[PDB]
């Protein structure tokens, strides 16, 4: 019989950078070569006591005044200069190809079936519709997580990189394509076909995203915080931290991969929430739902093993949500 | 300051015994003190003590560290007082609620 | 009745050093003497729990909450610069000599015997094949396991060093050298020359190898993971530590070793696929398939106990395979 490998390793396709962070003013952004990178500063606050407070075995109203009493926090926070109202991130992303050939598998003939089936799947059907899902999370910049909320104008520049040239060079505004629905451009499906040709691997594909936002002068940006587990004992510690490139604000590579990776419109309790970052049990931790859950029959490992061993093929939705799956990469087995 | 972090040290380095000590004898000065040496929250389990986050220790173990040191230094100056217990006890206590 | 030797200890030929990665710009190749190595850091991600579920003895509601709720893991990373767009590793290698001579015996007869039998393979034919499959591995980029498979283009010099210095310098693209089709070339074949000549004992042949890929700017860079064996295999509080020497990330030895060993292009399968690495019953481990099994007489073990005791030489393509299993070096010998 055939089951499935103790060992799986799908390696990660659709590979971005830290994308680092620089500030200027909006209509300069075509000499934007030398814009100052945004820093991190820190800073100390005084507060109040606004929280919860817990009143299971302490004083009744004596130990538990703590409010009319500040508390002392030092957080980290990024600002824009004040002659400034224009944040610019920039990235990079290649696009590498051979999405279901695993870099790791004990069982050989289950990876001959897999190979079979993926295969199977890009020869019947093309990296049309993923790569148009991964055009479009290009094109409007939700790799600006909170830096998108309130801006008025945001656009995003993308070039192809032959050699150390440009080849070609997309413009989007980022604010006329919605986050929710994926529409047809002139532009946007000649930047699929090259994502396409990326992944199908027809061409190595180096792209270079820069996106500005006018948010305002001076304003604050939010870039990635940086996780530090804090300890009960020995209290009034940081609790914020930024992450920082070399004395430059910047967002993790993780975060801008799970905002290019969010094309799952395909989950059976949508009525048009919106796409959701492909996972295996398709979760957003965040907000606290998890997707796709066992009991229902749609989840990855559900779809993919029913896929490749067992022959039954599912809906081309599914098939999309396995392969975009395999797009991302891990860790799957016994 | 090197007294109190010394002190600090001590309680810290006698983190390391047991986390689950009992009523073994010697309770003359040992229930303010009981608690500054802390019961490492896993022998606890179901909060079975009540008074461990009431407020009960660090202004008494303060106090009574620096009477202590009260009676530990005291030179031709003969006596040193209560104002300056007020104040190394106010110090340990700051020291001491610092940990949470 | 010449049964083989007990012990049976062959030093390994081809050895590499540990290959250093540091970063830098195309077109300023020439002088990459100084740049900044590429260092290895430590990042906390949070990500969401993503692997099959042991639901066999647990309760559901505690699985989706686990499902729903992250989970926090510790990796390291190596990154370019965001100003640099290519890596380069260099290394250094020295070809030995003196591949039939091994380093323990229990049975003297049996070392005249194999002695005999290595020299009639080399008086009958040189080291011509087997150096020319070894300047292959060593001219397309192999060495660069993951850092090669989204490369724009890989230049890959390779130095001769003399006395301190240079004496003879190659220049390949390592991309246009496939990494199965074994072409020949002019440049090839001078280096398949030197390292026959060094594999033959007729010369003392270091060199000094140097690959430079243009990965993108800012992109991560791959060096070997280490084997953390027993010491943190229990709570996960670390999963991923990358190998570095002196604050440099860089690539073990013995996997730019396993590199260049991949010239086993026979074996009673397809070998349509591709070369494998060299090792008796061979091997990929990461395929999960084992080529060149007991069962059918293909094995490195079978074919040199035809081919010592028994004197029957097999096809000359197995006992090319053989003689690469003498110089990677290794522990033979019966009970």
């Amino acid at each position: 019989i055939l089951s499935t490998a103790s060992v799986l390793a799908f390696e990660r396709k659709l590979d971005p950078s830290d994308a680092l962070m620089s500030a200027g003013a909006w209509a300069q952004r075509d000499a934007s070569q030398e814009w100052p990178a945004v820093t991190v500063r820190e800073k100390s606050v005084r507060g109040t006591i606004s929280n919860r407070l817990k009143t299971k075995d302490r004083d009744p109203a004596k130990l538990d005044a703590s409010i009319q009493s500040p508390n002392l926090q030092t957080v980290d926070v990024a600002n824009l200069p004040s002659d400034a109202d224009t944040l610019k991130v920039r990235f990079t992303l290649r696009v590498l190809g051979g999405a279901g050939t695993p870099s790791a598998c004990n069982d050989a003939a289950y990876r001959d079936k897999l190979l079979q089936t993926v295969a199977t799947y890009v020869n019947d059907q093309g990296f049309a519709e993923l790569a148009r899902r991964y055009a479009h999370n290009l094109a409007n910049a939700r790799f600006l997580w909170r830096n998108r909320v309130g801006a008025e104008a945001v656009e995003v520049r993308i070039n192809h990189i032959r050699q150390g040239e440009v080849a070609r060079a997309w413009r989007f505004d980022a604010l006329a394509i919605g986050l929710r629905d994926f529409k047809a451009d002139a532009e946007l499906d000649a930047l699929a076909e090259l994502i396409a040709s990326g992944l199908s691997g027809s061409g190595h594909v180096l792209l270079e995203v820069v996106a500005f936002a006018r948010i305002g002068d001076g304003q604050e940006v939010f870039p990635s915080q940086e996780l530090i587990l804090d300890k009960g004992d020995k209290k009034g510690q940081k609790s914020k931290t930024l992450y920082s490139v070399r004395d430059a604000a910047a967002i993790h590579s993780q975060k801008i991969g799970n905002a290019l990776r969010t094309i799952d419109t395909w989950y059976p309790d949508e009525d048009g929430l919106g796409p959701i970052a492909v996972e295996p049990y398709g979760s957003v931790t965040s907000q606290g739902k998890a997707y796709r859950q066992p009991k229902q029959k749609l989840d990855f490992y559900t779809l993919l093993d029913n896929w490749v061993l067992r022959d039954e093929a599912p809906a081309v939705e599914q098939q999309h949500y396995v392969i975009a799956n395999l797009i991302r990469g891990g860790v799957f087995g016994e | 300051a090197q007294i109190c972090d010394e002190a600090l040290q001590y309680a810290a380095r006698l983190r390391e015994l047991e986390p689950g000590w009992s009523a073994t004898p010697g309770c003359q000065l040992h229930d303010a003190e009981q608690l500054w040496l802390d019961p490492l929250r896993a022998q606890t389990d179901e909060t079975f003590l009540q008074r461990r986050l009431r407020g009960d220790w660090p202004a008494e173990v303060g106090n009574r560290f620096a009477n202590w040191l009260n009676r530990a230094v005291s030179s031709d100056s003969q006596i040193l007082g209560s104002p300056e217990a007020a104040q190394w006890s106010q110090e340990l206590s700051k020291e001491l609620t610092m940990f949470k």
